[PDB]
């Protein structure tokens, strides 16, 4: 349930403020750290000896209640941005104030509005405080989804609303934020509290505000319909809204006066509660992946590294994936033993990267499911994991199953395969190297030889996160390149992100790759329509694979094999975020790359603008062969 | 009482009416005194009836003669009902309607009626007998600074709001705001006041210390004046055949203006921000100034 706190303007005895609001079920208050009508003066005499205190007592509440229960609130008179030479000064020393207490308090998070376009000194003052020495304290910036001016009643007779469709102009809320947020150089402590109105601006100005470090969704009572009884209440757009940002896991805060004067301020509460509670409750991969949500992992190099037994663990915990192998094991043997000849056609079967043999199994069971002779060979690389194939195959498997404990790369085979069954791939299907080793394992199978899989390929689709962005830019570690992990891929559960085009394909392999010239490096040009404004942090990869005929797998969201939750998105970034306006194209460059040792990835932006190429000659990744 | 002084109004007969907010400490309150001795304040013990609020007061205006219409920080409107001997001061109604700190209030000609202006950017009509709100109004794109009645109608008023637009009202259009003031968009208003012998005409108080004349009917802004080196909180008229104008300021000075607002009289008696000030109805060049000082100045005007 519900993370939510009440946004007040008026305390008048703090312990007792506060005593109310925890009473009314909330788990936090946004108050002013000094009073808001109480404004002061720091250059000019007399007003500026004006005698103390300047606020209440920091004695008044536990530092565990500052700590845990207070979001302070810039005083709404402190103005940096003002035209008055007098009022910015003021509001300087007056802003560096209000924070420098919310700092000696120890306060989780402090609130300041952006509500008009110009916020450039706020910002300086903001990003000043910030390196003053490193605190915890986060800073929530008040944005509106709506600019107050856009929302106004149409009643000045000689100034009215315009009735004319302004895209552009419906988001310089965002631009807002845009600005302020860039000033302030991408601070990880600088995130949103988003200001919901009455009336809802079109998607594509609430579409703006993915992949943005929302921490808060403000709600006033005002926004509240009244059902039959008397309760408060939201439109089903507004629901919509609710539920994109309990996705999220964003607080929401509540202001201003109870407009429903009948029920008790715990209504307005117990209806976000009624709404969390009555959501569509988390699938298979939703609960499993709940933990991982924009958590950025460097990929798994099988071929290179050992796997963990744990890794290999949940490779195996993933009963839909195997039964697609077991399905498309099945569907081969048929294809390839006539019914007549059952009794007389035992076929080899070699699972290439055999793990701790789960392939091995399917192999069996797609046998006796099938009735036909089968002979298994299992090589593995990983010695670790051959101790618990021999361990199986002296228990269970017996003389059926041939455990072979070398790189299919080097392996003398005895006798060539019908059916290489393999399980390389990543999630971007050909960048843990699946294509070098089935290559190397091509002339032990049989001219007429199936591979499961015979076919992937990857997918690449351009996102906006300034959210991801950010997590990729505190990867910066000592002894290497600065820029180093922005030329370099994360495996990800993408989350808090925004798609601009859909996936188009990348590199796509056959086995066997019959072709005289065999060569698995790429060039591949893709060309993104994008049909918002918005901006690029960088790209997202999936993976399509046939393991035989019309059985599949795929990670790729629209064509997604349901409840399958061993591969998570792969992602791209780029060093530079870029700007797209609305019916601008993203083209974007790939290279697969690779010498004797190495392969790697190279990528471009060429369109709207260039990027850098980034991670030429793998210098900042490489995947060992 | 609490340390900081926000409103100051002086009834016909000549009894002061003090409005006053903590703004630091342990308690944020407010609290409304009456002193039928204008000499015997600020102090407490010679006072003819005082009242705690639930919190500050922003704004203060007299409904008639035992009426006290009072901005709550709290977001609620308050009108506080004297006593029938005026020794206590009961509250009538306290109806939380705006979202944020109620600003300003002031009354209507009628005074059956008035108009508040919060931080939520709303106005609202009140009627102070059925105790509801008639009209909401979201003109402003900003909180809204000073409301102030036109002296004679009820259906018109002024508006100013951070969002620097000056809106003169009128509640029988179907469009009711309109967008009057100078050229160019000069520096925000702060302070309101209609003239009392030409309901055509009105003078606004800019951020900048610069006090301003304009004829609505005109709409061009005829005159203005560097008056205050600071904001300009308040601006009230004499009562005087041909009144004088009173500019009060966050530079912590009363100036006394004529009709073409040069510089008459000038007080530095305060030593903290001037924040009201009303004429003696007795004594026509006696004027009442207080401040966040918590000091109660009588000034002798020539
Ligand atoms: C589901 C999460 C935990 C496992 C793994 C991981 C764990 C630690 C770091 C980096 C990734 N992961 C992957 O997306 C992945 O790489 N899968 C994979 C790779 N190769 C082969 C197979 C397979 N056949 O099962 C699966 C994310
Ligand atoms: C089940 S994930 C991939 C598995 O394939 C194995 N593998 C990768 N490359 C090779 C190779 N060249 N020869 C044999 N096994 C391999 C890895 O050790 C891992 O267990
Ligand atoms: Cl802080
Ligand atoms: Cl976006």
């Amino acid at each position: 349930r519900v993370s939510s706190g009440r946004d007040l303007n008026c305390v008048p005895e703090i312990a007792d403020t506060l005593g109310a609001v925890a009473k009314q079920g909330f788990d936090f208050l946004c108050m002013p750290v000094f009073h808001p009508r109480f404004k002061r003066e720091f250059i000019q005499e007399p007003a500026k000896n004006r005698p103390g205190p300047q606020t209440r007592s920091d004695l008044l509440l536990s530092g565990r209640d500052w700590n845990t229960l207070i979001v302070g609130k810039l005083s709404p008179w402190i103005r940096p941005d003002s035209k008055v030479e007098k009022i910015r000064r003021n509001s300087e020393a007056a802003m560096l104030q209000e924070l420098n207490f919310g700092a000696y308090l120890g306060l989780p998070a402090f609130l300041l509005p952006l509500n008009q376009e110009d916020n450039t000194n706020l910002a300086r003052v903001l990003t000043n405080h910030i390196h003053t020495g490193h605190h915890s304290s986060m800073f929530w910036m008040r944005v509106p989804l709506v600019a107050p001016e856009d929302l106004r009643d149409d009643i000045i007779e000689n100034a009215p609303t315009t009735h004319t469709e302004e895209y552009s102009g419906e988001e310089k809320t965002w631009m807002w934020w845009h600005n302020f947020r860039t000033l302030c150089d991408y601070s990880k402590r600088i995130a949103v509290a988003l200001e919901i109105g009455a009336d809802l601006p079109s998607n594509h100005v609430i579409d703006r505000w993915l992949g943005e470090p929302i921490k808060a969704a403000i709600l006033p009572t005002s926004i509240f319909l009244t059902n039959k009884k008397g309760f408060p209440v939201l439109s089903k757009m507004h629901q919509r809204l609710i539920f994109r940002l309990l996705k999220l896991e964003v607080q929401f805060i509540i202001t201003g006066t109870n407009h429903h004067s009948e029920k008790e301020f715990c209504s307005y509460l117990q209806y976000l509660e009624y709404l969390s509670q009555n959501r569509p409750p988390p699938n298979a991969y939703e609960l499993f992946a709940k933990g991982y949500e924009d958590y950025l992992q460097s990929p798994l190099q099988p071929l290179m590294d050992n796997l963990e037994s744990q890794t290999y663990e949940v490779f195996e915990k993933d009963p839909i994936k195997y039964s697609q192998y077991q399905q498309a094991i099945y569907k081969c043997l048929l294809d390839r033993v006539p019914e007549e000849e059952k009794d007389t056609n035992v076929q080899v079967l070699m699972v290439l990267g055999a793990g701790r043999g789960p392939l091995v199994n399917a192999s069996l069971r797609a046998a006796k499911q099938a009735d036909r002779r089968i002979k298994l060979y299992a090589v593995e690389k990983n010695p670790n994991a051959v101790v618990t194939l021999e361990n199986w195959q002296f228990e269970e498997w017996g003389s059926q199953v041939t455990v072979v404990s070398s790189d299919m790369r080097e392996w003398v085979a005895p006798e060539k395969a019908d059916i290489i069954v393999s399980e390389l791939l990543g999630s971007f299907a050909d960048n843990e190297l699946s294509p070098e080793c089935l290559d190397g394992a091509q002339h032990f199978l049989k001219d007429d030889g199936v591979s499961i899989p015979g076919e992937y390929t990857s997918f690449l689709a351009p996102i906006s996160s300034s959210k991801l962005y950010n997590e990729v830019r505190a990867c910066r570690e000592k002894d290497r390149d600065p820029e180093a992990q922005f030329e370099m891929p994360y495996v990800v559960r993408l989350h808090n992100f925004h798609q601009l085009s859909a996936p188009q394909p990348c590199f796509t392999f056959s086995h066997p790759n019959r072709d005289p010239m065999i060569d698995n490096n790429r060039y591949c040009t893709l060309e993104f329509p994008v049909e918002v404004n918005t901006v690029l942090h960088g790209f997202a990869g999936y993976f399509e694979t046939v393991l035989y005929q019309d059985i599949t797998l795929s990670i790729r969201p629209e064509t997604h094999s349901p409840g399958m939750f061993s591969w998570f998105p792969i992602l791209f970034p780029i060093k530079q975020p870029i700007t797209v306006r609305e019916g601008q194209t993203i083209c974007v460059r790939f290279w697969r790359c690779s010498n004797s040792k190495k392969v790697w990835y190279e990528w471009a932006v060429t369109a709207p603008v260039c990027s850098a190429i980034h991670n030429p000659t793998g210098r900042s990744y490489t995947i060992g062969l | 009482m609490e340390r900081q002084l926000e409103a100051a109004r002086y009834r016909s007969d000549g009894a002061l009416l003090l409005g006053a907010s903590s703004l630091s400490g342990r308690c944020w309150a407010g609290s409304l005194w009456l002193f039928k001795d204008p000499c015997a304040a600020p102090n407490e013990g010679f006072c003819s009836a005082g009242v705690q609020t639930e919190a500050g007061v922003a704004d203060l205006t007299w409904v008639g003669e035992r009426g006290i219409l009072v901005a709550s920080d709290s977001g609620a409107v308050e009108l506080w009902e004297l006593d029938e001997n005026e020794t206590l001061i009961v509250s009538k109604f306290c109806k939380y309607e705006h979202d944020d700190i109620v600003s300003t209030v002031s009354v209507l000609s009628s005074g059956t009626q008035a108009v508040s202006g919060s931080k939520d950017i709303c106005i609202k009509v009140w009627d102070l007998a059925q105790q509801v709100v008639l009209s909401s109004y979201r003109a402003h794109a900003a909180q809204v600074t000073c409301v102030a009645a036109s002296p004679h109608k009820d259906s018109v008023f002024l508006s100013c709001s951070e969002d620097n637009r000056i809106l003169l009202w009128d509640t029988r259009c179907p469009k009711p705001a309109s967008q009057i003031g100078c050229s160019a968009p000069g520096y925000l208003p702060t302070s309101l006041a209609w003239h009392p012998q030409q309901s055509e005409v009105f003078v606004f108080g800019d951020e900048n210390g610069t006090v301003s004349l304009v004829d609505t009917k005109s709409t061009s802004c005829v005159l203005s004046s560097a008056v205050h080196s600071q904001c300009v909180t308040g601006l009230v008229f004499s009562p005087h055949s041909v009144p004088f104008l009173a500019s009060l300021s966050e530079d912590c000075s009363l100036a006394v203006l004529d009709s073409s607002l040069s510089e008459l009289f000038r007080s530095q008696a305060h030593r903290d921000f001037v924040r009201d000030a009303t004429w003696s109805p007795l004594n026509h060049s006696l004027l009442t100034t207080v401040g966040w000082d918590h000091q109660v100045v009588h000034h002798v005007v020539p």
